[PDB]
């Protein structure tokens, strides 16, 4: 199921679970590449992302523009990108960050497999074989739940007009 | 095997929804379908296009072929021909899946009371 | 009669047959159904500007002999009557004549 | 290699049969560093409607280019008359809105697309191949070799498809901004 | 070399039915294909009878407009309420019962032609007069009354139309919009 | 196929042989080919008369 | 194509950038058609900018209904806003029923449009040196005209 992808395995009460009830991966295996490479990208990215809207309540950075009251999770956006602002100084880090993927495997991502992705290659914390095989699903498990975190966290936290940590 | 179910072209039919519906229909019939059977148009079909045969049709022609063709979904799958093939051996090996009527309509209970008394043909047994 | 220039050819010939039309049609197959209402349905092998008319064939006679049906002759006949005495009716009322 | 609506339409119809091309043969794939064969969700599988999707391909790139072409030209020049003035409709946007319905431009105008749609329709049903796809003898600057029409076929695809999600833009950018053609913020 | 394309739509093929009919053959316009689907013959009638109407129609429009009324001053009314008034006066009622009679000739005319009972031409009712003798003379003034009855159909529908809209009389070239 | 004198775009009306109008045949409904057409001249004739 | 016309004596083929130095038949077919038709096009216009501002300004009302006469109009560019837009589509559509109709040709010569405005078909020398003669006026036209309209882009109008 879906090559050799961890998503699956050590996932809970049964060992494998193997959850693709819509045929994604048997209807597009070419594509089993791009779809881990995209829901590892999404996983980090809403960890980072909730792990975001507490520590802003607490430390801000020094940029001086950020240093401001009332920017919380619902402002912050479309105060900063100014008429350039503090948005377009993460976005141009984050095509930094994305350009050195693109030098790995490739500019089309040719050799974007099953098995390198998601794989930028930082190892200082993992070890041995198995431990590598039990972190990727501790990665992910973490990760997918991170996804459906920050989901709530932003869809309740702007109907509600909560914009802090209970977001409720 | 069968002439007609060889190389068929994917355009006609897929590949899939042909497998579907060589298991939905009994085997008897593959040779020759009988009539208003999916298999039986696409016999009449795949015997005048092919490799071999008429490569291209008119668009208002395939697209009544289309519509008379299956749609991968009208189909019982494999485990529904199970459930057909098991309900039909239990009602006929004299056992009846227990059920109980409800709000028009009955709620089956998942049981297999055996039906037929010690007598078969005895009707008040 | 309708298909005087058509190249019609039957299955067994479905992909050797190539000489298309007086028209540059592509030749028809003719399926021999049982049904008596469509005997023949006719399948193309290309794009053609084939005229298949929609319009139904009736003639005067049969739709003559249609309506000397019983139902339709003793149906005209009565309404002509019902007709009349609404007439007579409308321009003799209360037949204050009598 | 164009042959001639007159001929190439003797191959026309449905196509039962695969190349075993990209999307059977068709233009649209070839990229500057090299082959760019693009569909990722496998529509060009179904090979009976490839010509169709072409069709479609070239119908919306061609009113995208004229369309992204329309929301330039009423912001620096509009037709002589009142009902077109830059007091009436001062944004470009505000045109389906303003001139439409009882008003009669815009209506006027689907109108007359509906009579060149409905005479052209049995093109893209029948006459319609692998070959002829948006094809409406329409061959004026046509160049004469095979590899030259290839890349005025390559250029009006690149043309088309980028004035599809210009409009796009277009569109979004001018309505979220009320602004005149560069409309940035 | 190919298929016989259509003049007037170049990227359609002519459709088999516009073969050797009046017009036709010079234009063959019918990208729509409705002679693909009913008799060329009755289509053709039909076409001679619209254009005959609005032939007759557009200049009675253009007579009542620009002020010619029959000695009545039951008459004295604009082309618009002219339908009106004359159906509430009576003479449209014997108009139609008139050409009701004349339309069960033609109606004869119809199906004695399609059953084949007559050798009749789809519009020809008879009537030789001012026809050239020559048979290219004979095709060509039967073009020029199908291209006059298009015309007139066409102008008859423009004239209807900006007349209602504007209230004004034919030549429309006042008006305001 | 002929066609009728006085309709031109009729067919000719049969069973009309010359008894006035056989210069001019005109029946176009066609009551001569559904009656009679003896009792057709001494209706008509009768009609004319009275 | 060292023949076909146009080359008259100041100056032999003029084909510096060698636009027409491949040998295709089609394209150069399309460009002398063009070219033809341009001469002829800029040989009004031309005769269209001197005539109303010397003279001959038409006597009655372009537009009746809105008291716009034709000496009212300017002459030159700027008249395209004061010609009612009605009356440039009837200019579009009549030159259109001139250009691709009553003139629309094929399969026959460069720009031989058939009628026209009366068929005339002429022979010898003296064809060649009229049809020479038409291309040279056309160009001198087509030079012409841009310059006047240019000019009067950066000069206003008139003297
Ligand atoms: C956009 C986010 C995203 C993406 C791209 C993926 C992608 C993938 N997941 Mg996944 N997953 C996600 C979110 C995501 N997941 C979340 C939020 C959960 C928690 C419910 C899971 C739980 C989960 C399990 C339990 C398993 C996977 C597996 C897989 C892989 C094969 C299934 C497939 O084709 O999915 C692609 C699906 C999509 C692209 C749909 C996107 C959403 C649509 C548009 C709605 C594939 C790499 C399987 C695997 O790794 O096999 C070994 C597997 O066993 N996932
Ligand atoms: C807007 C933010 C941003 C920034 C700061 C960069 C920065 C960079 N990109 Mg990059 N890139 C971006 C967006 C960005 N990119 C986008 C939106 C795409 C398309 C998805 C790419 C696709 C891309 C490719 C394909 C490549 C780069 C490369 C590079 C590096 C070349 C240095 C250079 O030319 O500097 C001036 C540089 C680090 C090159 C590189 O280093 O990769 C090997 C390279 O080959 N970029
Ligand atoms: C032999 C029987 C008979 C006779 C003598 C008449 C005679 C008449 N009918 Mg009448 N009618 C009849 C049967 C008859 N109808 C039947 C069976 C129906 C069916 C409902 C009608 C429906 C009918 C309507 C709706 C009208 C007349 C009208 C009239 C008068 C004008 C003539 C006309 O419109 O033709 C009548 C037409 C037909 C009989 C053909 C029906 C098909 C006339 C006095 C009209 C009237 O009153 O004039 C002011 C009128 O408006 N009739
Ligand atoms: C009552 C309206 C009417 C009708 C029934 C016809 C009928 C016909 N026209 Mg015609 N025509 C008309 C109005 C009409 N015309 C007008 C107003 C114009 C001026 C633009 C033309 C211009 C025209 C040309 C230029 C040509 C025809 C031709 C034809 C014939 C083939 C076209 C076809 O398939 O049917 C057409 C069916 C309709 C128009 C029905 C109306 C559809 C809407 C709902 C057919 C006899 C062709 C011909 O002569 O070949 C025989 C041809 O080349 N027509
Ligand atoms: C040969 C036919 C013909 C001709 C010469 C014209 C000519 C004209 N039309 Mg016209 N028109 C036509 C057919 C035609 N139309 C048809 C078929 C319709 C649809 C029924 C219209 C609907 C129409 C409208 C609604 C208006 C015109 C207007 C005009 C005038 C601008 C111009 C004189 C305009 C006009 O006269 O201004 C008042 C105007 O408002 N036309
Ligand atoms: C639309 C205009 C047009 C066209 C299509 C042609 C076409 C042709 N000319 Mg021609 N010509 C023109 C205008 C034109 N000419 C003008 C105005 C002059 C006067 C200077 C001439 C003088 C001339 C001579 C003396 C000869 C030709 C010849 C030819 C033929 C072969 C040369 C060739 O390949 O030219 C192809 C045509 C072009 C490449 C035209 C491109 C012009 C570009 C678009 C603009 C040129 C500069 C322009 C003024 C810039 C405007 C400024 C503005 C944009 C800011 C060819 C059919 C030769 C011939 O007869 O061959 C047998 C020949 O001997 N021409
Ligand atoms: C490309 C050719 C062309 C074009 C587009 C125009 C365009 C125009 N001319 Mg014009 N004209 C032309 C050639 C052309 N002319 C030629 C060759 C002559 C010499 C006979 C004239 C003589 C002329 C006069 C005397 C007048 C115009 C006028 C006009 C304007 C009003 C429209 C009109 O009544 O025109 C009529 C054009 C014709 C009947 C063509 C013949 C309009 C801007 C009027 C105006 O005010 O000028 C600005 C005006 O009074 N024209
Ligand atoms: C008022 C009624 C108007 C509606 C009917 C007008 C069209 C009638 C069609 C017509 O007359 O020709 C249509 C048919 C002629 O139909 C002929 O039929 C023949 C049968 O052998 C063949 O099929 C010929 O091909 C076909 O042309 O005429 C009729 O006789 C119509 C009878 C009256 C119908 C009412
Ligand atoms: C109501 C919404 C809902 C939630 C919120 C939810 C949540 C989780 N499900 Mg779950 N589930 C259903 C719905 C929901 N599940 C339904 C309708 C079915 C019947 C088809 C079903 C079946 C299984 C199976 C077979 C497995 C499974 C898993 C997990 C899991 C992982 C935990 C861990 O591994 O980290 C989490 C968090 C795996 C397992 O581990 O369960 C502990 C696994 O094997 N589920
Ligand atoms: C026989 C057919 C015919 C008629 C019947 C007709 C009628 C009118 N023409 Mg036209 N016309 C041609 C043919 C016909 N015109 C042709 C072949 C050309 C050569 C290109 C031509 C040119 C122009 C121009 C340049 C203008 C113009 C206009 C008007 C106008 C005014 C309306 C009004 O009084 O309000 C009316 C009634 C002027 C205008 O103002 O249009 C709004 C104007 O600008 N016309
Ligand atoms: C339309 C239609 C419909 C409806 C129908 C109906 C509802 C009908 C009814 C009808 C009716 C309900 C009618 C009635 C009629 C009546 C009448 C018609 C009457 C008559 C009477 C008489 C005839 C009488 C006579 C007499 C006298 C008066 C004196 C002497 C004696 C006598 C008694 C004989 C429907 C929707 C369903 C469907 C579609 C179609």
């Amino acid at each position: 199921f879906a090559g050799g992808l961890t998503g699956s395995d050590y996932g809970g009460f049964g060992g494998k679970y193997e959850w693709d009830p819509v045929g994604f991966s048997t209807r597009w295996p070419e594509h089993l590449a791009w779809y881990r490479e995209a829901e590892l990208k999404h996983g980090r990215i809403a960890m980072l992302a909730f792990a975001g809207l507490l520590a802003p309540d607490l430390f801000r950075l020094p940029w001086a523009e950020f240093q401001d009251s009332s920017l919380d999770f619902a402002n912050a956006h479309d105060k900063f990108v100014a008429g350039f602002g503090p948005m377009w100084w993460g976005f141009i880090a984050c095509g930094g960050i994305e350009y050195q993927r693109f030098r790995k495997l490739g500019l089309g991502m040719e050799g974007l497999t099953l098995e390198n992705a998601g794989n930028l290659g930082w190892f200082d914390l993992p070890k041995n074989s198995e431990e590598r095989l039990f972190y990727e699903t501790a990665e992910l498990k973490n990760g997918r739940l991170a996804m459906l975190a920050v989901s709530g966290i932003f869809t309740a936290g702007i109907f509600w007009d909560q914009h802090h940590f209970p977001f409720i | 095997k069968i002439a007609y179910l060889q190389d068929i072209p994917r355009t006609i039919v897929e590949k899939d929804a042909l497998e579907l519906i060589l298991k939905n229909t009994p085997k008897e019939q593959w040779e020759n379908p009988p009539e208003d059977s999916y298999l039986y148009t696409v016999k009449a079909f795949a015997e005048m296009y092919g490799p071999g045969k008429a490569t291209k049709m008119g668009w208002w022609d395939y697209y009544r072929l289309k519509m008379d063709m299956p749609d991968t979904t009208r189909l019982s799958s494999e485990r529904e021909l199970q459930e057909i093939e098991e309900y039909e051996k239990l009602m006929m090996s004299g056992k009846v899946p227990f059920a109980v009527p409800g709000p028009s309509g009955y709620f089956f209970t998942g049981f297999v009371t055996q039906w037929k008394g010690k007598e078969p043909f005895a009707g008040d047994q | 009669a309708e298909t005087e220039e058509g190249l019609i050819i039957k299955p067994e010939e479905a992909g050797k047959i190539t000489s298309r039309d007086k028209n540059n049609n592509p030749p028809r197959i003719v399926v021999k159904t049982n049904d008596w209402d469509i005997p023949e349905y006719q399948l193309s092998t290309g794009a053609s500007n084939q005229v298949s008319y929609i319009t139904p064939v009736v003639e005067s006679e049969d739709i003559k002999a249609w309506l000397s049906l019983n139902v339709n002759f003793f149906s005209i006949i009565i309404l002509f009557t019902v007709g009349g005495l609404i007439e007579i009716q409308r321009f003799f009322p209360d037949t204050l004549y009598w | 290699a164009r042959r001639e609506l007159a001929v190439a339409y003797e191959d026309a119809g449905i196509d039962l049969m695969d190349n075993g091309k990209f999307a059977q043969g068709l233009v649209g794939a070839e990229a500057a560093f090299g082959r760019y064969e693009f569909d990722p969700i496998g529509f060009s599988k179904y090979t009976e409607l490839v010509p169709w999707f072409r069709e479609a391909e070239l119908k919306h790139g061609r009113i995208a280019m004229l369309a992204w072409l329309g929301l330039v030209v009423p912001d620096f020049v509009r037709i002589p008359g009142e009902a077109y003035s830059f007091e009436a409709v001062p944004r470009v946007i505000d045109a389906h809105d303003a001139l439409n319905a009882d008003a009669g431009p815009n209506f006027q105008i689907i109108l007359f697309i509906s009579i060149v749609e409905l005479c052209c329709a049995k093109k893209v049903f029948e006459w319609n191949s692998v070959e002829t796809a948006g094809d409406y003898n329409l061959t004026r600057l046509f160049p004469e070799d095979d590899e030259a029409q290839k890349q005025m076929r390559i250029a009006e695809l690149k043309n088309g498809r980028l004035a599809m999600i210009a409009f796009g833009g277009a569109v979004t950018q001018a309505v979220i901004t009320g602004k005149p053609f560069p409309w940035t913020f | 070399g190919g298929y016989k394309m259509s003049k007037a739509v170049p990227f359609l093929p002519m459709s088999p039915a516009l073969e050797g009919y009046v017009g036709a053959e010079e234009e063959g316009f019918d990208p729509m294909g409705f002679s693909l689907a009913l008799d060329i013959r009755w289509l053709r009638e039909a076409e001679l009878k619209h254009g005959r109407i609005c032939m007759l129609a557009t200049v009675g429009w253009i007579a009542t407009d620009l002020g010619m009324r029959l000695p009545g001053p039951a008459y004295q009314v604009s082309t618009l309420e002219a339908h009106d008034a004359m159906v509430k006066f009576g003479p449209m009622a014997q108009i139609l019962i008139w050409l009701g009679i004349i339309e069960v000739f033609s109606f004869l005319a119809i199906t004695n032609m399609m059953e084949g009972t007559t050798d009749r031409q789809p519009g020809d009712y008879g009537l030789r007069r001012l026809y050239p003798k020559d048979e290219e003379g004979q095709y060509e003034m039967q073009l020029k009354e199908l291209r006059n009855g298009r015309l007139a159909m066409l102008a008859f529908s423009g004239i209807v139309t900006t007349a209602v809209l504007t209230g004004r009389t034919w030549p429309f070239x006042x008006x305001x919009x | 196929k002929e066609t009728s004198a006085s309709v031109p775009f009729l067919p000719k009306p049969k069973n009309l042989a010359g008894w006035v109008g056989g210069e001019t045949e005109f029946d176009p409904i066609g009551f001569s080919n559904w009656f009679d057409m003896k009792w057709l001249r001494e209706a008509e004739l009768k009609h004319g008369r009275v | 194509f060292e023949n076909e016309l146009g080359v008259q004596a100041p100056t032999g083929f003029w084909d510096p950038l060698g636009f027409a130095k491949d040998g295709s038949m089609k394209a150069f077919k399309r460009r002398r058609a063009s070219e033809i038709k341009h001469g002829r096009i800029a040989m009004l216009a031309t005769m269209g900018y001197i005539t109303p501002e010397l003279t001959g300004k038409f006597p009655g009302l372009l537009s009746p209904s809105m008291g716009l006469k034709y000496e009212d109009i300017p002459n030159g560019l700027g008249a395209i806003s004061k010609v009612p837009a009605v009356g440039w589509a009837q200019i579009l559509a009549y030159t259109f029923y001139c250009e691709q109709s009553q003139d629309q040709s094929e399969g026959s010569a460069g720009e031989a449009g058939d009628f026209g405005k009366v068929l005339t078909s002429k022979d010898e020398e003296g064809l060649k040196r009229k049809l020479n003669s038409e291309l040279a006026n056309g160009r001198l036209a087509m030079m012409a005209i841009i310059g006047m309209f240019f000019q009067d882009g950066l000069t206003g109008s008139a003297w």
